[PDB]
């Protein structure tokens, strides 16, 4: 009996360069009231290695929640090229948004994102040095998966 | 109470002498008198030291880990205060692990990794935590003892500690041993059905069920999707037309099938986008090294069945069901391998047999998993014990009707005929699913006391030429202390006054599968090493 | 029909074959011809009886049917502007034959036959006595026949006289039944006619007759405060029922499903299903346990109106008659996993706690009647707890064997091991077999045997195949077995406890759900104590008036092609 | 102004194999409480050439009639084969009612009733005899005619 | 799943003298067809001391009965009073409508019968001997008390 419940979720840059804010349209329809702000995450997976290479892109605090269904924007900057590895920069890679109450996450809407070489001759001969500049990033609007977990929802 | 650790803080009583008094371990001959007599006399105050000690040191750590132009001062043992008092206060917490005083040994662990990981402080009387120096040179004291734990952990996170530059600045024996590690770690019919008017209606029935699961499949992960709204109705009128024509028990066995069929279960690109896709469904995340019950991935669509299906006749018909396939599979030979011999041919032998036994291990938790889910479905609830009194009524009242599966007497022979590593993880997960009111009862009292005897004789330190192996052991005190950390059990239960588990059988994978949160320390050396370039 | 023919040539007394049947000890009065024909055919044996019975069954079919001005119409003013009451187009010799014992054709093979069928039933040979007694009580009401190789009922004095024949031997039985039943057999004209002496002691036998809350309980706030709506909404729906439970048309789900499912539904959603099972229980027991002259005349009818089902004959299946009808059907509205599992343990405790009561009885000393109360009191004590643990058990029976209950018979004799293995496993609800045990070792079986079969009566056609349930059951057999209603051995159990343990038994094993084969299978305290009066027997096994009815119904048939009215449309 | 308007007539076990008594469930208009009490009787047409067969199934009398919409239903006996002609009553014959208030007549209905016969070789060869054994009559055509007459209604 | 349901039973002049026949209407509510035709009885409880004096007034057979809101009458003969006891005749008594399938009772609704004398020097002076030529029966239609059972409606 989540409070908060999500929906359709529309990304809607998903043509860019690697350079680009990210930018969601999340439509989540809380039922009855909350006590604290909603704090909002995106996690950038800068390599499938590990998880040593995940950055935090930007936390929102969002909570002016009466019922209803309720809309705003999650505009973050781009990631630095300088963390990602050599090899996991040209390769496809997933970014996660998590959503967080007291401290404690309830979803990880995720989306497969795509990074490609835009001008043939790169794609034909793909450099030893990734040039971040004339990467195109692709999010796969398309086949979100998203995963839910249950929270006490309680006043204190 | 703190008069006893001021006492040790003072060094008066020897660290060893206080924690063989905590684990009633008999008065040997070279026992000090001054010490035990100190030792008797305060023997009154035993059975809450450890907690107050844990207390103690998670309060002074608040000051050091957040709630529970800017430069990042680099931590250096030099500037250290009272070193005296961290290093006993270490060794005291390091002898307490040890002996598995505390409930969850992988919870202190993560508790050590966060003292080790701590960024900066936020805004007897001396606090024990002045600067990020004292809390990371007491957990690298502490980690320094705990080696094989470690040893045995991913190669991931092994990778992650090996590069980390604190352990180098307090350890590098510890970080020569822990390099060693990652390198070696590297290196490796008509006639069941009465009637025909009813085979008919169950294979209405069975289409149906598929059409909704397909129906789940395709959309489970799609935002706004509820289970209750979708497939509600379609359940419940299923379960009516079933009862309609009692055809319960072939849909019930098919549910099964299913169940374990389903829960159970370029090239470099298609391996990086595994990875990717074991990040999609990884854990809550949010933290806790001993995460509630949950059901991840297919086996959530399950629970939702059947919360859906709110059917007597289908509960019942699963209880039964599950019930006999876990008395059956808990029977199996599973036969090991004999260590004779260094052949590798006969390689391929041991990985059949260790796969066949993941496989029914994990079928079992998985089958225990529902069981307990939907047995104690009915008594489930945010009722917390009562109070201490008036509660004698409703412990008579449900002390009465017998267990759905008799647990007691599947743990006592398993334990009896050196099963424990295969008896005991699934009725953990059996057991998970409580209610508030379940750790009362006698039988369930008597099951908690075997199973608080079983972890005491757990000590990932000794060997006898064969009694258990290293991975067996962490395998058993890390689901039992997970067990022992749920809300449901109380806190102080704790603190009240040949054969398959002689051959190895639990690797890495199974560990990781058995148990998905260790990953959890790997998470904290990542979480550092990100926040260390933000 | 060969042992049937044999014995009809009276070669073997029946009184050896009798107790060859019943494994007696062959003593040194054993003829060496009848024991050896006996024993040659053993071979035959465990079927004797049934075969017998089969026989008097088809030889029955015979005997019994088969297997100037005007008046003035005060219109009624249900003017009910509705229906058709709308306006339309313009409109704008057969005699009865007296039995009599004269024409009766080979009377040496009836007397054989009927002394047979009395040595059956009296040594509980067959399953169900009672069954037998009805069956024996049809014969002597037989109006007229319906158009080895012989048949043995030539006529309807054959069968009268085979009927009053069984009847001879069966006094105790007879004597202790109703007053009703008593007047009627003793005014009968044909036991008169074929019997004077039968008729004359139960006359005497009649005439004898004649001579007689708080917030601590409540975890947090909400749960209060639902609870007592819960409470009211309960109290609501029972009312209704109460007001409209017999008028034409009412439907239980209809008209108080979705009261019942929302009750439930809120119920649950704050963990207050105990309670709630506390206050159901509570008023189940109240309620269902429970001119002057113009309100006996009153009492009279109402029992009328409220009679069983008249088709069912002597072993009607179980049912719930009355206030009873109204919970099963709200046990079957609900349909909770939560109130069923609450209602199981509830009634588990209940049952437990009721038949452990010590219920300390009188002590026979004296013959003093100022103690008269006494006796009153713990007789309908005892009575009360009886009554109560049934209902209870009942419940308790209907609940637990719910799910696997269902028009599915045993599925084949193959096939079915993967069956039993799977509802072998979960434990019995209430441990049945070890509380019949301490029953019957404490010599309690007047009180814990009823309930038991009332348990049982709801089980399934696959119990009768489970360890446990076969156990129960075999043990259940024995009792029976050992429930002769000719014996004494000063003070083993008074006479109506035996009748009612007997009548109960053969009722729960002429029950469809129970095999006709598991029968014939190869084989101080409150037990006597007067504890059992002729209320209590008619009140726990309320089939024995059928008797009563079969000689009301004779005579109301000796005052008196049908019709083909077609129904009419929508 | 007439006191009494019947508003129905239904015929009650339509198809009916021989003997059984003829069944009506009328349904009749009071506005005002006449004293006296109304008469009501069934006529059978045993032949169709006269009415010295004409036989009398019953008359009855209803009373007291107070004001409203009453309704009864009346179940007549089967006519007497004794003064039946011959084969004639097989023929389709009429079934009236007729209700005499004051002791006038002013109503009469219409129900040609098709007595037809059971077995279907006495369709083929019926006999020359009227045998009653197999037969169907009260099979009523549905035919509400009203010959409705201007009964007085005399005060006394 | 009874394969016929009862609905309002309607008794039809039920103030009428102990010689006026029995009028009921029921209105029987039939799912699917039946395979053959219900057995409707009516049982006139002569005495309550006992059935002894039970009078079996007349029993139909009702059919063929396929699917569909049905309805009918079932008139039958007044109780004989010779069989009335003496003391009986004036009290209360009742009347039982049954109805069974294959020899199978369902349904009982009965009905509780009155009888009064209707002049008054009657009541005041109760005769010795009941003269049924001057008692009115009165049948409380307004209390029905209606007792159903389950019973199987098999094909055969």
């Amino acid at each position: 009996m989540a409070k908060v419940q999500v929906n359709n979720v529309v990304v809607l840059d998903n043509p860019s360069p690697f350079y680009n804010p990210f930018q969601f349209e999340i439509t989540f329809e809380c039922i009855e009231d909350l006590s604290e702000d909603l704090e909002w995450k995106i996690i950038y997976v800068g390599s499938a290695e590990s998880e040593e290479y995940d950055q935090v892109l930007d936390s929102v605090l969002v909570g002016p929640v009466p019922a209803g269904r309720h809309m705003f924007v999650f505009q973050a900057d781009a990631p630095n090229p300088g963390l990602i590895p050599d090899a996991d920069a040209v390769g496809v890679t997933v970014v996660l948004i998590t959503c967080t109450y007291r401290g404690q996450e309830f979803i990880r809407v995720g989306y497969y994102v795509n990074n490609e070489y835009t001008e043939t001759e790169l794609r034909e001969n793909p450099p030893v040095k990734p040039d971040f500049s004339k990467l195109q990033r692709n999010i796969l609007a398309s086949n979100p998966r998203v995963t839910r977990f249950h929270i006490n929802w309680e006043d204190n | 109470m703190a008069a006893v650790l001021e006492s040790l803080l003072r060094e008066e009583v020897s660290v060893a002498a206080v924690v063989r008094w905590i684990a009633r371990s008999t008065q040997g001959s070279e026992d000090n008198a001054g010490e035990a007599a100190a030792l008797s006399s305060l023997r009154a105050l035993r059975k809450e030291f450890v907690p107050f000690l844990l207390n103690f040191l998670r309060e002074q750590s608040s000051r050091v880990l957040p709630q529970g132009s800017l430069t990042d001062e680099p931590a250096d043992p030099a500037r250290v205060s009272s070193r005296q008092r961290l290093e006993l206060v270490a060794l005291v917490y390091s002898s307490c692990i040890a002996e598995n005083l505390v409930p969850n040994l992988f919870l202190e662990l993560f508790f050590v990794f966060q003292l080790l990981t701590a960024r900066r402080m936020v805004t007897l009387e001396s606090p024990l935590f002045q600067s990020i120096h004292d809390c990371v040179f007491f957990a690298v004291q502490v980690l320094e003892c705990h080696f094989q734990v470690l040893s045995n952990l991913d190669k991931g996170t092994l990778k992650l500690l090996a590069e980390n530059e604190r352990l180098l600045c307090f350890s590098p024996a510890l970080q020569g041993r822990l390099r060693a590690a990652y390198e070696g770690s590297v290196a490796v019919n008509r006639a069941n059905f009465s009637s025909d008017r009813a085979f008919h209606t169950f294979k209405k029935q069975r289409d149906v069920f598929y059409e909704v699961l397909r129906e789940w499949e395709d959309h489970h992960e799609e935002p706004g999707w509820d289970f209750e709204k979708g497939l509600g109705s379609r359940i419940r009128a299923m379960m009516g037309q079933l009862s309609a024509a009692c055809s319960h028990s072939h849909f019930v066995r098919l549910f099964q099938k299913q169940l374990l069929q389903m829960c159970q279960s370029g090239a470099d690109k298609l391996g990086r986008l595994w990875r990717l896709q074991e990040r999609l469904m990884a854990p809550q995340s949010s933290g806790g090294p001993c995460p509630p019950p949950t059901f991840p991935g297919c086996q959530g669509f399950f629970r939702d069945f059947i919360l859906s299906a709110s059917s007597f006749q289908f509960n019942q018909h699963l209880m039964d069901s599950l019930s006999l396939k876990i008395q059956e599979l808990n029977g199996l030979a599973l036969p090991q391998h004999e260590p004779n011999d260094e052949d590798g041919e006969s390689d391929v032998d041991w990985q059949g047999e260790r796969k066949q036994f993941a496989v029914v291990l994990l079928s079992l938790r998985l089958l225990a998993k529902f069981l307990g889910f939907v047995a104690f479905l009915p008594y489930r609830g945010p009722e917390p014990p009562p109070t201490g009194e008036l509660q004698d009524s409703i412990l008579a009242l449900r002390s009465q009707v017998p267990p759905v599966l008799d647990v007691r007497t599947l743990l006592q022979r398993g334990l009896q005929a050196r099963r424990a590593v295969l008896t005991v993880p699934w009725l953990v997960e059996f057991l998970s699913f409580a209610d508030h009111v379940v750790p009362l009862l006698e039988y369930y009292r008597d099951i908690f006391t075997l199973l608080l005897r079983l972890h005491r004789s757990l000590v990932l330190s000794q060997e006898s030429e064969g009694k258990m192996c290293f991975l067996n052991k962490l395998l058993l005190l890390a689901v039992l202390g997970w067990l022992f950390q749920i809300p449901t059990v109380p806190e102080d239960l704790f603190f009240l006054e040949h054969g398959l588990d002689n051959a190895p059988v639990v690797d890495q994978q199974l560990l990781y599968t058995c148990c998905p949160y260790i990953g959890e320390l790997r998470k904290l050396l990542a979480s550092w090493v990100s926040g260390s370039s933000g």
